[PDB]
């Protein structure tokens, strides 16, 4: 069993240069056929290689990226670090380093190769903006009586950067019929969500409902309370 | 470069029968160097088959790949419900090394209406000089639905975000939120705020509005 | 006591076209490594036999190392014609020693290729019994000049082996290493236990 | 770069023969040259190449009865043949190997134009001509066909035309065929309307050239 | 000892259609393949090398892929001028064994052209010689393919017939075949009945074209 960890400036601005180092224990970079890709997958769309080392220092990098990548070995302390130039601010995705390996049997054969198990992964985007503690406004239920004995509200995030936001409801008592929406990238370049539970309606005027939202890189805690308004 | 291309987009079956997903190449190259991947909802891919034919170590033998020439295909019998993942072919054959577009393995069910709500921006969101209306779709199957804004019946269009929530655990349901971002004198110009809701589990399209001056 | 591990266990080979040559003197010279190695695709002697080689004694050992295809591991032979024999390496035909050669799919061949390795395609004239040619020049193939510039019938005289692990056993990549055995009147160093 | 093939003809079997290849723009004793056969009507055949330094290789065919050879003063490529036989029989081509621009290794980028070889003890002689008549019918939609047979000559080419090369509607031509005992046949053969049967004469004239067989016929129908 | 074939051995097509030509080889060659073209009466011209890389001067339109033991060359806009004959020809084999393929022959494309079919008895000056010739004559049949017999008196004869066809025209772009039998004396003398039987896809029933000697 191998693993390897992904670490470094999960943050960059645009035009700038990223440095992630993987970590990786269960293997060392002096095997035959050994190898440690470097692979990104953008949100919501498909994986895409981005490059490998072997053991013989020998890279190979994509074209289509080969002028801004470049990939280096650090056999003594278990190592890879890949750096990246003039990060436009598309290039938000999630990286893993993944181990290479090949399969032959004692006549050198190839039964082919793949990528041995993934990292973690590391979530990068690319922003000229800054931090900002997020603000939550209450989304209230309608004024209706019965309605089929259900009805939904819930708290609205919204100015927050970057990812994730930790929402929970009623300090966690409350999960059922609860939906968490992703974030969503706005054209000012600005972070919101929506977390909505749906309750019976008689539920309404004998509960109440808080949401708690925490966001770690502006350290900022809100909890709001929802309640039925009418007309 | 050698293209890819995945079949089905979407499959959408219950556990028990059988799946089957297929993965063209544009060029030919020799069939030890395709694989398939698995990866999970908010996991990392992990691999499944190298070499076409050779299941990865601890992979249940349910898992089959077969191929040659261009066409290449990965085939799922007991498909059990933790098997409900996304699927990846890639290609070790020119650099760059490419992976397929994907084919998401959903749990086909019975069709679901979709609960419409609504939500309008509070007080706090009407001092804060823009404002929010979201309007909600819930426990509805398949994803495909269409919504639609309309501000005091007009065909509202790019000012507007979408988020569909993943298949859910129990139900097997989804979730989608719109919402309509205006500024203060957009929001305060007009009266009738609606959104309509179009589903295959709906027999028609369903239109739901209501009024910030009356409430 | 100099074996034959530092050459035979290396890390990277030698392209044909630079063919890597290392002397051996002042040493005791076994042979049970080399039947102790690999499955050795060919191991092939004239002149020595491979029970004789272990007695007598040599003043020198020359051990020129390269990668080359299966196709022309039978090139590499006294009295042999062949782009290698003419370009790359030659062996004399009163070649007294003997060739090793295994396959080296494992290591020589990578995804995508691996053009580490090199020959020469082009030159004027047939090489020399153990001689070197590693100059990159423009070869003329034809009346007008070249002056560096790889245009038309203007070449780059090195072309690098596909080495694929895909590939064919003729293809595939085969290291080779040749012992040549030097007894000249001088007296003689190397000689086994 | 201009590669000009001579010195092909027609020889008896167990002959020798020398085929010459003059090249320009490339020095012979620099290129990958070869001698590429075809049969006529069938595909390629590799036959021989020469290398840059001297090297020589031969298909098995042909191994023991041909040479390659160069020439850096006349800056030519030979290819000398002896005890030939009726599988001999084809153009031959000599070729430069491994060039074009992308230096692409074992392609022949450049060809010669090629001279045929013919393998045979015929003992050429001239053509025998046999007159077609349109066949006894009136009209037939208006459509009737004639020809004259050209039979029992050797060797190739020959010529045939009709009115001294004044016809050329509905006139075709076929390739000849070589029978069992050397020599050739053909026909060559015109559309012409019915009513064209009466009044206008048709003659055909044919020239075979190394017997020198210059014959022109006429053509008329008959009536059974 | 590697044998390559090619696949279709003809192919029609009319100008403008995506034409591929598929050659096949009976073991793994890698990349070592390369696409010549061949125009009639001329010598092969260089098209497509190491199975992808275009030559200078050659219309893009051409394009090589595959490796292994599949390999593809495709054309997308077909010029007139591009109705040739096609090798694929490998370099993989090392002593001697450079091989040619059996050449895909492509032409033009047109509707199907029923033929006009005679009959040419020998006549009484090549009679003087103690040779007969009898021919069989097919006019502007299409597509290229089609099937003559000779029934001699309702005698299915084989092996004395010599079948030649001509190129295609550049006007009707038709296709002209000759039947030859030769006999000797007896050969003529012995039957009564002579008929060459066509068999072609645009005659709707297969046509008999008969004649006696006695009479004419
Ligand atoms: C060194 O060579 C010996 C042969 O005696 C072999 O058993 C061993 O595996 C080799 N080790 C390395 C690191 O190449």
């Amino acid at each position: 069993q191998i693993t390897l960890k992904e670490s470094g400036p999960t943050l960059v601005k645009p035009t700038q240069t990223l440095t992630l180092t993987c970590t990786f224990s269960g293997f060392s970079l002096s095997t035959s056929g050994v190898g440690v890709a470097w692979i990104r997958q953008p949100p919501g769309k498909a994986l895409e290689w981005l490059a490998l080392i072997y053991w013989d220092n020998d890279k190979r990098s994509s074209p289509s990226l080969n002028n801004r990548l470049t990939i280096t070995k650090d056999t003594s302390k278990n190592q890879v670090v890949l750096t990246m130039t003039n990060m436009d601010p598309e290039d938000t995705a999630t990286y893993y380093c993944a181990h290479f390996f090949s399969h032959y049997d004692s006549s050198n054969y190839y039964y082919g190769s793949w990528f041995d198990p993934w990292g973690q992964g590391t979530l990068v985007t690319v922003s000229s903006a800054s931090t900002k503690g997020p603000s939550v406004f209450p989304l209230a239920p309608s004024s209706k009586s019965t309605s089929g004995g259900t009805a939904a509200l819930g708290c609205l995030v919204k100015d927050y950067f970057p990812e994730p936001v930790t929402v929970s409801w009623n300090s966690g008592a409350l999960t059922s019929g609860v939906h968490t929406f992703p974030a969503v990238l706005q054209s000012s370049g600005l972070y919101s969500l929506s977390s909505v539970v749906t309750v019976p309606s008689s539920s309404l005027g004998t509960q109440t409902y808080i949401c708690n939202v925490n966001h770690k890189p502006s350290n900022t805690k809100v909890d709001k309370r929802v309640e039925p308004k009418s007309c | 470069e050698i293209v890819l291309t995945q079949s089905p987009g979407t499959l959408s079956l219950s556990p028990g029968e059988r799946a089957t997903l297929s993965c063209r190449a544009s060029q030919s190259f020799d069939s030890r160097y395709l694989g398939w991947y698995q990866q999970k909802s908010g996991q990392a891919p992990r691999l499944l088959i190298y070499g076409a034919s050779s299941r990865a170590t601890g992979i249940p033998d349910r898992f089959s790949g077969s191929g040659s020439g261009t066409d290449f295909t990965l085939t799922i019998s007991r498909l059990e419900p933790e098997d409900f993942a996304v699927y990846y072919c890639q290609q070790f054959g020119d650099s760059p090394f490419t992976f397929g577009q994907g084919t998401k393995l959903e749990i086909k069910r019975t069709v679901a209406a979709p609960s419409v709500f609504i939500f309008p921006p509070s007080d706090e969101q009407l001092k804060s000089g823009t404002a929010s209306v979201v309007c909600l779709l819930n426990n509805f199957y398949p994803r495909e639905a269409k919504v639609q804004w309309k501000v005091d019946n007009a065909l509202q269009s790019g000012n507007s975000q979408e988020s569909v929530t993943e298949q859910d655990s129990k139900d097997s349901t989804y979730s989608l939120s719109s919402t309509l971002t205006l500024s203060k004198a957009d929001y305060e110009k007009h009266k009738v705020y609606a959104c309509e809701v179009t589903h295959q589990g709906l027999s028609s399209p369903v239109t739901k509005s209501f009024n910030r001056g009356e409430c | 006591l100099c074996p034959f591990d530092e050459v035979f266990n290396a890390t990277r080979f030698a392209s044909v076209y630079a063919w890597n040559r290392k002397r051996i003197s002042n040493c005791v010279a076994d042979y049970s490594v080399l039947y102790n190695f690999a499955p050795f695709f060919a191991f092939k002697c004239y002149g020595v036999s491979p029970t004789k080689l272990n007695d007598l004694c040599f003043t020198n050992v020359y051990a020129d190392s390269f990668v080359i295809r299966g196709n022309e591991v039978s090139q590499i032979a006294p009295g042999q014609t062949g782009n290698i024999a003419d370009y790359n390496y030659k062996l004399p035909d009163d070649f007294t020693g003997c060739v090793i050669a295994w396959n080296s799919n494992k290591l020589d061949s990578k995804v995508g290729g691996n053009y580490n390795y090199l020959y020469r395609l082009f030159r004027k004239s047939n090489l020399k019994p153990f001689e070197r040619d590693i100059s990159t020049e423009i070869y003329q193939a034809g009346n007008k000049p070249c002056n560096g510039v790889a245009g038309f019938n203007c070449y780059f005289p090195l072309r690098s082996y596909g080495f694929r692990p895909t590939y064919g056993v003729g293809h595939q990549p085969y290291r080779v290493v040749v012992l040549s055995f030097e007894l000249l009147h001088a007296p003689a160093t190397v000689c086994g236990p | 770069v201009q590669l000009v093939e001579s010195g092909g003809g027609l020889v008896q079997p167990g002959g020798s023969l020398r085929l010459s290849c003059a090249a320009s723009e490339i020095t012979v004793s620099s290129n990958y040259m070869n001698w590429v056969r075809q049969a006529p009507g069938k595909g390629l055949e590799w036959v021989s190449v020469v290398y840059p330094g001297g090297s020589t290789f031969y298909t098995d065919s042909v191994k023991g009865r041909f040479t390659i050879s160069r020439d850096n003063s006349k800056n030519t490529l030979y290819l000398q043949m002896n005890s030939l036989r009726a599988e001999d029989t084809a153009v031959y081509y000599c070729a430069r190997e491994s060039g074009g621009f992308p230096l692409a290794e074992g392609a022949f980028d450049i060809w010669g134009q090629g001279t045929m070889v013919t393998v045979s003890s015929a003992s050429t002689k001239g053509p025998s001509v046999f007159p077609l008549a349109p066949s006894s019918k009136s009209t037939s939609g208006g459509t009737a066909a004639l020809g004259c047979l050209v039979k029992d000559y050797f060797p190739e080419p020959v010529t045939v035309s009709w009115n001294s090369g004044a016809l050329t509607s509905g006139v075709h031509t076929f390739p000849a065929v070589l029978q069992s005992s050397g020599l050739y046949s053909l026909s060559s053969v015109v559309t012409v309307p019915s009513s064209s049967l009466g009044t206008q004469t048709y003659i055909c004239n044919v020239n075979h050239k190394p017997s020198n067989t210059k014959v022109d016929k006429r053509v008329e129908p008959k009536s059974c």
